[PDB]
DNA sequence: ATATATATATATATATATATATATATATATATATATATATATATATATATATATATATAT
DNA sequence: ATATATATATATATATATATATATATATATATATATATATATATATATATATATATATAT
């Protein structure tokens, strides 16, 4: 609507020059960066010490130092490790508290960005649906404020429970098949993890 | 039995909130809970129309993919014929493929998608969908189901 | 995803080289034609 | 004896000089958007010609 | 007789030129990035002057 049309613009030229998730990804070395940062957090998000990041940082460059064109260094990776944790300090990747490194909220969306990105199988899957069901479903239910349109949800919800606890009387129990199971499975972890991200 | 206990679990708690709401004593979502409820949940769908944009392009390539290989002369008839009913499978299959097959088997029992549907227009219409949207996403959410079966 | 560990930096190269939206997000005009474009698609619902 | 009081000693902080690590101002090269140019395609108008269908003259 | 054949206009198509917009490509100027020389911070040995106490004299 126009209450943001003319603003919105400069709403963004903003975060261009400034928002350090975008400006990560406007750099040319920005892959290299993006993958060993998220390499470096991934076994832990509890915080790692210093030069425990330095080690593990100057493995891994060691590691791409086969990529040429960003000449990683080799005479001593300790050191470039050092020089690089440095720039992602510098750069606001990484604030750095209580002697153990940690990633900057712009990391955490500038990598959340990457890996929906690219065509591997994708983030959500075919449990989110009866996620979205059932959280409308209470949603609602609570949301309405007429008494007996709860006591009309009660009832519908208990009389299904009910035909369901009949049944299992009689042991007409089912579960998720492969599919199904893996499905929930895998839209549950990508669930709940968001919780870590604010 | 744990399915038993479960079911008996779940209906005591039914019980007792019943029990609640007939005495009068039912709660609303305080006005600033609902508030970010809404967000949440408006957040929570906000993903799969971004992956059926997937499954479409999944399924485009999959197309393209049938045809070019269809030039090659050494294909018989049933060759053909077997290449269409592998690559479907497989494209089903796959998870984006699992996401739409459920879909479709939801388009099967449509109550719950029109129930759906129905809910998220209730929802809208109170007073607090305001402030946790502004216009564009709560024309969105709105027409959500339409906008995936069209797609 | 041990395999993953070295492997993935060959996707994020790729992507920086050829996905679209990637591709955007650096040029340099690049926001205000991203502004613009949802300028116009935001009211837009079936194109 | 215990307690005051002694010169010397233990241990230290500070100072000088040394080396190495880091932060920064600057240079330089490469990556990238953007202007200029030639050829192409689109569409206009202008005009000629071909086409269908009918008006019309005609055979048998 | 019924129906056949020619001339006319009309409706359409085709052809040509002018112009403009597009696309593809060259050259350019600008920006990011990495590379460099310099000055400065940390750590160290030796040496000295210092505070704390031993070690110690001396006392009640």
């Amino acid at each position: 609507m126009e209450e943001n049309t003319r603003q919105r613009t400069e709403n963004y030229i903003s975060a261009k020059n400034q928002h350090p998730a975008w400006i990560l990804l406007a750099t040319r070395r920005a892959p290299l960066v993006l993958s060993a940062l998220k390499t470096l957090f991934e076994k832990s998000h509890d915080g790692i010490p210093l030069e425990e990041a330095i080690q593990s940082l100057s493995s891994i460059l060691i590691e791409h130092v086969s990529q040429e064109q960003y000449d990683i260094n080799q005479d001593n990776p300790f050191l470039q490790a050092s020089r690089e944790l440095r720039e992602w300090i510098k750069r606001r990747l990484i604030v750095e508290r209580d002697g153990r490194i940690f990633a900057t909220d712009a990391l955490e969306v500038a990598i959340t960005f990457v890996e929906s990105l690219d065509n591997r199988f994708m983030t959500s899957t075919a449990s989110r649906l009866s996620t979205v069901q059932r959280e409308i479903e209470n949603l609602e239910t609570r949301l309405n404020p007429n008494p007996a349109n709860r006591v009309a949800t009660l009832r519908r919800r208990i009389s299904e429970l009910e035909r369901e606890l009949q049944e299992a009387e009689a042991g007409h129990i089912e579960v998720l098949e492969t599919h199904q199971a893996v499905e929930h499975i895998r839209d549950v972890y990508n669930l709940a993890s968001s919780l870590r991200a604010d | 039995a744990n399915r038993v206990a479960t079911l008996r679990r779940r209906i005591s708690e039914l019980e007792r909130e019943l029990q609640e709401a007939e005495a009068g004593h039912i709660e609303v979502l305080e006005t600033h809970q609902a508030v970010e409820h809404i967000r949440d949940v408006y957040n929570l769908a906000s993903s799969l129309r971004a992956d059926f944009r997937r499954v479409e392009d999944s399924w485009r390539e999959a197309d393209r993919a049938l045809r070019q290989s269809i030039i090659g002369e050494q294909y018989h008839r049933g060759d053909i014929v077997e290449r269409l009913l592998n690559d479907q499978d497989a494209l089903l299959n796959t998870p984006e493929g699992r996401v739409f097959d459920s879909f479709q088997q939801q388009l099967r029992q449509s109550s719950e998608l029109k129930a759906m549907s129905e809910r998220l227009r209730v929802i809208l219409s109170h007073p607090s969908a305001s402030d946790a949207l502004n216009r564009l996403q709560r024309h969105d959410l709105r027409w959500l189901v339409k906008r995936l079966v069209d797609e």
